[PDB]
């Protein structure tokens, strides 16, 4: 039973720091290569460093100076410390362990989320995206100035699933986020059947019950 | 008197795996160090501690000359104080090394179309070689708790991996025949410059 | 080292052959590259190693192959869990590094969006900020472009957009931006359309609406 199991993510300031630590069985992490690999929200794979079984370590350009590798062999635990964090650091970061030639990088942790951030938590205005002011109508639910993520929404307290979209937030200039929920239905509905989107913002314990009608 | 036999080392048609660098004993003999700064071009010639120029002129009691072949990018890590697969795991000079490190690009000896796969290097290792340390194992690496018994699989490498050096290869790709001389003083002193 | 991958998107059926390309910077050994397999909200998954040889319990219709600077992972025959994102990576340095990714999708005939454009609410508006929301459901292919207009001057600068993921019904994707506007500047101006390009539009469709309607 092979796996890396990591844990430490979460939100900090720019300028903090944070402990990822990533716990392995099935294989020994002091007689590997390991490496930490980070992916930016809707980017690519940063592989940003690595050590060997002798201990020498290795650092993307990106993150050199700031970040240091390291492992706990007692433990079996690779461990990567990061300091004086920019928001450009938020990923998902993830442990893998490297055979290259004899094998590619085969062992994958689960990943651990790392957000910086001098945003305050806030949860979410909700307005309107209201229809008429043709076959299908569309309303929905602007879900603004949050933070941190995630949202949830749904409609109709779950029993409105078909034609809807909830959309990726967007981060705003500001540093919180704004996200859109919508719905199809058929035109002739929108004066028989009532549309009420639900909010869900966790981190702010904030729950917002919005209904949307024509104007 | 009899002229230290450099050409047997630099001009062999053959040079070592790095994992299984050659060392060759130079004894009771005279030479000419700055015909070989001078004898062919090389990408590097590195002295530590002693002059190039200025070498002709000191005494020794043995001089080691250590070959191997190693990949462009990788003759950096022959000096002292680097690390590295080839530092870590193959050969490793000393902090306080005294000695010269010479190279020069050997793609047109080295590499084959189509791959040469002659040269190996070790790729895993469970701790740093110490200085001037050979490592010829090719024990089954084990990189888990369960015991490999010769076999291969999980956690279980060959820990030789070849070059594969084609001539087409990017520079830092292609192979470097790399020559490390080493100056021991212990004894009557038996290789001098003239 | 440099990888770059092609194309970007490769858009096929299933049944059909993907045929993916990693262009690296310098000419290098086979034995240094691999391909990984990522589906959305999970971590990559290794399929190939050393350019060709095959991870374990990887399905045979996934074969790479290449040397020097052009590699390839080909599937024989997409089934419908191969639509994912795959990297190429090569550990000839230390770390290594990885290609900017290829997304394969599914393909089907092109779509046009219905398009639908909503006002700032009034609660919104009650706070200074008016939030104008252009709305693109349903279409295919990804690529649709939205010009936001105010008075008919083409506003850039002052818009964020999102795009939901492949329908897993339909295979469309759908598109809302956002343009951002004080209330001040909202109210200086009376037609706000959205106009909307896209392949399966005959001719740009614009939805519009006259603050104070
Ligand atoms: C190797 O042979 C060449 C060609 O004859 C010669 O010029 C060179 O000095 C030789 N190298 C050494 C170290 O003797």
């Amino acid at each position: 039973e092979v796996q890396l199991v990591e844990s430490g993510g979460g939100l900090i300031q720019p300028g903090g720091s944070l402990r990822l630590s990533c716990a392995a069985s099935g294989f020994t992490v002091s007689s590997n290569y390991m490496s930490w690999v980070r992916q930016a929200p809707g980017k690519g794979l940063e592989w940003v460093s690595v050590i060997y079984s002798g201990g020498s370590t290795y650092y993307a350009d990106s993150v050199k100076g700031r970040f240091t590798i390291s492992r706990d062999n007692s433990k079996n635990t690779l461990y990567l410390q990061m300091n004086s964090l920019r928001a450009e650091d938020t990923a998902v970061y993830y442990c893998a362990r490297d055979l290259y030639s004899s094998g590619g990088t085969d062992i994958w942790g689960q990943g651990t989320m790392v957000t910086v951030s001098s945003a305050s938590t806030k949860g979410p205005s909700v307005f309107p995206l209201a229809p008429s002011s043709g076959g299908t109508a569309a309303l929905g639910c602007l879900v603004k100035d949050y933070f941190p993520e995630p949202v949830t929404v749904s409609w109709n307290s779950g029993a409105l699933t078909s034609g809807v979209h909830t959309f990726p937030a967007v981060l705003q200039s500001s540093g919180l986020y704004s996200l859109s929920s919508v719905v199809t239905v058929p035109s002739s509905s929108l004066g028989t059947q009532t549309y009420i989107c639900n909010v869900n913002h966790k981190p702010s314990n904030t729950k917002v019950d919005k209904r949307v009608e024509p104007k | 008197t009899n002229l230290c036999p450099f050409g047997e080392v630099f001009n062999a048609t053959r040079f070592a795996s790095v994992y299984a660098w050659n060392r060759k004993r130079i004894s009771n003999c005279v030479a000419d160090y700055s015909v070989l700064y001078n004898s062919a071009s090389f990408s590097t010639f590195k002295c530590y501690g002693v002059s190039p120029t200025k070498l002709n002129d000191l005494c020794f009691t043995n001089v080691y000359a250590d070959s191997f072949v190693i990949r462009g990018d990788e003759v950096r890590q022959i000096a002292p104080g680097q690390t590295g697969k080839i530092a870590d795991y193959n050969y490793k000079l000393p902090d306080d090394f005294t000695g010269c490190v010479i190279a020069w690009n050997s793609n047109n000896l080295d590499s084959k179309v189509g791959g040469n796969y002659n040269y190996l290097y070790r790729l895993f290792r469970k701790s740093n070689l110490k200085p001037f340390e050979r490592d010829i194992s090719t024990e089954i690496y084990q990189a888990g708790s369960t015991p490999c018994n010769g076999v291969e699989g999980f956690n279980c490498y060959f820990p030789l991996q070849s070059y594969g050096f084609q001539p087409t290869n990017g520079v830092g790709y292609q192979p470097y025949r790399v020559v490390v001389l080493s100056f021991e003083l212990l004894a009557p002193a038996t290789v001098c410059g003239p | 080292i440099v990888l770059t991958q092609s194309p970007g998107t490769l858009s096929l059926s299933p049944g059909e052959r993907a045929t993916l390309s990693c262009r690296a910077s310098q000419s290098v050994s086979s034995s240094y590259l691999a391909w990984y397999q990522q589906k959305p909200g999970q971590a990559p998954r290794l399929l190939i190693y050393g350019a060709s040889s095959r991870a374990t319990g990887i399905p045979d219709r996934f074969s790479g192959s290449g040397s020097g600077t052009d590699f390839t992972l080909t599937i024989s025959r997409l089934e419908p869990e191969d639509f994912a994102v795959y990297y190429c990576q090569q550990y000839g340095s230390s770390p290594g590094t990885f290609g900017q990714g290829t997304k394969v999708e599914i393909k089907r005939t092109v779509a046009a969006p219905s398009v639908f454009i909503f006002p700032p609410s009034d609660e919104q508006l009650k706070s200074g900020t008016a939030s104008v929301v252009c709305l693109l459901n349903n279409f295919y292919p990804r690529e649709a472009k939205v010009q936001w207009k105010v008075d008919n001057a083409l506003q850039s600068g002052n818009s964020q957009e999102s795009v939901t993921e492949q329908d897993s019904k339909d295979s469309t994707y759908s598109l809302s931006s956002t343009l951002t506007l004080s209330k001040a500047d909202y109210e200086k101006h009376k037609v706000y359309a959205c106009e909307v390009t896209h392949q399966g539009l005959s001719s740009p469709v614009t939805k519009s609406f006259n603050r104070g309607e």
